[PDB]
């Protein structure tokens, strides 16, 4: 039997023209989608559905794997998967040594879809050059990458787990999309004995990547430690600790900004007044903790911005508000857009397991460069949304590492 | 005939009711052939007579094309009412993506949307009322029965029967390769002629079978093929014919035309040049305005009548092959590139001539025209050319690991191509020894337009410099344009202006501001230059004093 899904109100299905691929990518769909077809899990249609989602190919291993940008549906659902059937986010899961991330996707597969909802998830493999008209079906099983399907599987989901919980308390376990994140505080060993004997107790049901969150720490904004100090240096320490002040309560640069008396030259060196170098103690001591006074408001978007830094590394904030920082951190490791995706999968892996939200990224990069490579490099099964910045050049430089 | 195939089911919008549009009175002669065309109609079972309980009813109208007549219904009342379909317009193919074959046939369906059945339960929505003369008795009163012409699923719908109808065709000749457009079908084989033919032949009985009449061999057309404004071979394709016209006067729409006809042509002719013409277009108003072409623009259009002299083909693409993409500079803004596999057998060339933004440099432009062509090669080929570029690794990898923006690039080389791309100054990455340090500013009034740039200097000099019809923007820039002119080759400048900083860090070297192109020629000419900023108003050293001296008066 199938859950009757609506769309929220007076919204249409999605209309999103489908990306070009490459052949290689076109071929796997194909191979992909006969055999998804064979097995009933999705028809063919007509152009009487004016339905589309884009939809992708990643290579997960080297067998390709289907992946649908149900992003636009989301949204467009988000009355039914959140209010409706909302899965609560547990605040343990952050505190555990370890984390693994558990692809239940396959799940779906076994769960009809209300047959008067199928329609809008209509999707297009394309042909080379327009030389045939795409290929076009929609689903008749929950599919993978709607927000709709773990929502709806829920139920299934907990009485599937309720005796790995009561035989082990301690153990959280959470479903965002398509995954299981499980976490613990074993040594390494007994987590992964535990994470094969949840999977043992999966695959009775048809439903067969390690993070340490008590290990993820601020990256501080970072004061230079020097010798001796040119005004050039004051000058951009001063910069520096005034943008700082804009986010940290506290933060001084009035016996700083003493030694800039005059009109100097850059590279004149200038001894520091020791009053100064207190203020210099005080402001790196603050900068080591979370912005006092920032929490987290469940009803707005998160937002994370990166900035390149130059040899394989990268820094980001997520915010809800520019500057009031809820998390700052660093990625590492040369392919800039490669590495630039693999950051943006692990922020947002960071996201789901700290608010169960993805954030809406703004990516260093212009649109049509990040639309050709992403898929080249994707490995995770949802897709955050995002747009295209400009980095200002002085955010660059506050947020630099040593 | 009318194709036995299944029905595509059609509904109107979900709070909808089908059209009740009252028909208009008709003339004598246009009710006589609407009565002719619809009996004609009626006959081949393409609409049927109806009751008076169907409530709906559409507008139809004839008009003289000649000496015939042409029966016009006028769906929108029905169309506003019917849902979205699948769309159809997603886009053709390039004939550079095209593989070569030995035949090439074309065979158009006869009156193909009549020859392609209705969804039963929506064909009473479609009922049209031949009128009455003067409207005194009841009209006569059809319905579709076929897919109308000028209604909303037309299109999609007889697409989509072709292609289901194509589908075991396919299936059993894989070698076969057939093209849908519109009402055309497009046959391409490798065969020797005779058995070419024979294919041709067997197409054409299947799709009889479904309902399709054709052209038989004597009525086929003969290639070259004229679609969507090219000319297509089995081996070769090109451009359709394009006559520049020879005129002493000039009006817009003349020079629209033919930026227009040169524009299409560059995808074939290589080094068509439109920027002296486009010029021309600049602020551009009355269509029948006469423009005077400038020495300039008259040469480019005669450089141009040249490279149109002798016709150009491009060559169709080969799988087992790589694809080469080169590109040159050739003007400022401008950018060429040709695609071959073969050199220099081109498959297809190209330009490029857009500014991302008001400020860039050629390292910048240069990588938008890579990824332009990358994005096209994937769409026509299904895969990434490999690069000859006109910049050497080194200058490509200082810029980029240096920017801070993220990209990459597909496999390139270097070719030395004149002009080559080249970073035209390099800014310090630390402040100067013995360099005399400018602190700069500006300010303006809101209401005024009116403004002041200026300068203080460690070594203890000053100026300050009045600006007519200048932003706080702008001052921002004539101040560092002022610090620049009067100091050494060697220069330390420290702004207050994120404004002004972000623009020249991108180590611009072209510019729409004059202004910026102005302090271009200055940073080219000094040795060295550190710039850098503070925020205003923290009682900064010179900054303070600088804001002081510029904001007097202002
Ligand atoms: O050059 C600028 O961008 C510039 N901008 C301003 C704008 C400005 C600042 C400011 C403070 C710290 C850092 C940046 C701006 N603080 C202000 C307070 C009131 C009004 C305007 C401003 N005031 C100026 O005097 C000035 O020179
Ligand atoms: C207009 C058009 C669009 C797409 N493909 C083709 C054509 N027409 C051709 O004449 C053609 C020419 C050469 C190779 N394929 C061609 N064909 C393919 C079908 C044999
Ligand atoms: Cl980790
Ligand atoms: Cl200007
Ligand atoms: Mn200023
Ligand atoms: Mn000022």
């Amino acid at each position: 039997e199938t859950v009757p899904v609506k769309l929220k109100p007076g919204m249409d299905g999605p209309k999103v023209k489908q990306w070009p691929l490459t052949e290689e990518k076109i071929k796997a769909l194909v191979e992909i989608c006969t055999e998804m077809e064979k097995e009933g899990k999705i028809s063919k249609i007509g152009p009487e559905n004016p339905y589309n989602t884009p939809v992708f190919a990643i290579k997960k291993s080297t067998k390709w794997r289907k992946l649908v940008d149900f992003r636009e549906l989301n949204k467009r659902t988000q009355d039914f998967w959140e209010v409706q059937l909302g899965i609560p986010h547990p605040a343990g899961l952050k505190k555990k040594k370890s984390v693994t991330v558990l692809d239940v996707g396959d799940a779906y597969f076994s769960v009809p879809l209300d047959e008067d909802f199928r329609k809008y998830t209509a999707f297009t493999i394309p042909s080379i050059n327009n030389e045939t008209p795409g290929i076009r079906y929609q689903y008749n099983v929950l599919p993978q990458g709607w927000k709709g399907s773990p929502a709806i599987f829920q139920s299934s989901m907990t009485k599937i787990l309720e005796p790995f919980r009561k035989q082990n308390p301690d153990i959280v376990i959470y479903q965002y999309m398509d995954d299981l994140y499980v976490g613990s505080d074993l040594e390494i060993g007994q987590h992964r004995t535990k994470i094969e004997e949840l999977r043992q107790h999966l695959l009775r049901w048809g439903l067969t990547y390690e993070l340490h969150p008590d290990k993820w720490t601020v990256q501080p904004i970072v004061l230079p430690e020097k010798d001796s100090w040119t005004v050039n240096d004051i000058q951009k320490l001063v910069g520096k600790l005034n943008w700082a002040s804009q986010i940290y309560p506290g933060i001084k640069v009035r016996q700083l900004c003493k030694l800039l008396r005059g009109t100097k030259a850059l590279t004149e060196v200038i001894p520091l007044t020791e009053e100064a170098e207190l203020e210099l103690a005080e402001n790196r001591e603050i900068l080591k903790e979370p912005v006092h006074g920032v929490y987290y408001d469940p009803s707005k978007d998160l937002i994370a911005e990166i900035q390149k830094q130059g040899q394989g590394q990268w820094t980001y904030q997520i915010y809800q508000e520019p500057f009031k920082n809820l998390k700052t951190g660093k990625y590492a490791r040369t392919n800039d857009v490669k590495q630039l995706t693999e950051a943006v999968q692990k922020i947002t892996t960071e996201s789901i397991v700290i608010w169960g939200k993805t954030p809406k990224f703004k990516l260093p990069i212009q649109k049509e460069t990040w639309e050709t490579w992403w898929t080249e490099y994707w490995q995770a099964t949802w897709i955050p949304e995002w747009e295209f910045v400009n980095t200002p050049p002085l955010v660059k430089l506050w947020y630099q590492l040593e | 005939p009318i194709s036995p195939i299944e029905t595509v089911p059609v509904k109107l919008k979900p709070g909808m009711d089908g059209p009740k549009v009252k028909q208009w009175p008709l003339t004598e002669e246009k009710i006589k052939a609407l009565v002719e065309i619809c009996t004609e109609m009626e006959k081949e079972g393409k609409i049927s007579k109806i009751g008076p309980e169907n409530p709906y009813n559409t507008p139809v109208f004839a008009i003289k094309k000649s000496t015939k007549w042409r029966k016009l219904v006028d769906f929108r009342e029905l169309n506003k009412r019917t849902q979205d379909f699948w769309e159809v317009q997603l886009g053709i193919p390039h004939p550079a993506g095209l593989k070569k074959k030995k035949s090439v046939t074309v065979l158009d369906v006869g009156d193909a949307y009549f020859s392609v059945p209705l969804d039963e339960d929506f064909r009473k929505y479609t009922a049209f009322t031949i009128p009455s003369i003067n409207n005194e008795t009841p009209g006569i009163r059809y319905q579709y029965n076929v897919l109308p012409q000028g209604w909303k699923g037309s299109p999609a719908i007889f697409q989509s029967s072709m292609t289901k109808i194509l589908e075991p065709f396919r299936k059993q000749n894989p070698d076969i390769v057939i093209y849908q457009y519109m009402d055309d079908l497009y046959v391409g084989s490798d065969l020797e002629i005779g058995q070419h033919r024979t294919k041709i032949e067997e197409l054409r009985q299947h799709l009889l079978r479904w309902g399709l009449t054709t052209p038989d061999k004597k009525h086929q057309k003969e290639p070259p093929f004229l679609w969507m404004g090219y000319e297509l071979h089995p081996d070769k394709w090109t451009v359709q014919p394009i006559v520049l016209p020879e005129k002493d006067s000039w009006t817009v729409n003349d020079i629209q035309k033919l930026v227009g006809k040169l524009n299409w042509a560059s995808q074939i002719y290589p080094g068509i040049k439109v920027r002296q013409l486009c010029k021309l277009l600049r602020g551009t108003k009355a269509l029948t305005e006469v423009i005077p072409l400038t020495e300039e623009a008259e040469l480019e259009l005669a450089e141009n009548r040249e490279i149109l002299k002798e016709p150009v083909h491009g060559v169709y693409y080969d799988p087992s092959k790589d694809l080469i993409a080169e590109i040159q500079k050739q003007g400022q803004g401008q950018w060429t590139y040709q695609i071959y596999q073969e050199p220099f057998k081109n498959l297809k060339t190209g330009k490029y001539a857009r500014m991302r933004g008001a400020h860039t440099n050629d390292v910048k432009q240069l990588t938008e025209a890579v990824q332009k062509i990358t994005t096209e090669s994937i769409v026509i080929w299904g895969k990434t050319p490999k690069f000859k570029l006109p910049i050497q690794k080194e200058t490509w990898e200082t810029w980029w690991t240096e920017y801070w923006q993220a990209t990459w690039i597909p496999e390139w080389e270097f070719v030395n191509t004149p002009p080559l791309v080249k970073l035209w100054y390099q800014l310090e990455k630390e402040p100067i020894v013995g360099a005399e340090t400018f602190y700069v500013d500006g300010a303006a009034n809101r209401e005024t337009k009116l403004g002041k740039a200026g300068y203080v200097t460690n070594r203890g000099r000053q100026k300050v410099v009045t600006l007519t019809d200048t932003t706080n923007q702008k001052t921002e820039l004539q101040a560092i344009y002022l610090a620049l002119q009067d100091s050494g080759l060697e220069v330390n400048i420290v702004t207050d202006s994120q404004y002004a900083l972000g623009i020249i860090q991108a180590q611009p070297d072209q510019s729409e501001s004059e202004l910026v192109n102005q302090i271009i020629e200055q940073l080219i000419k000094k040795e060295k230059v550190y710039l850098a900023w503070v925020p205003a108003h923290k009682g900064i050293g010179g900054n303070e004093q600088v804001d002081k001296l510029v904001s007097a008066g202002i």
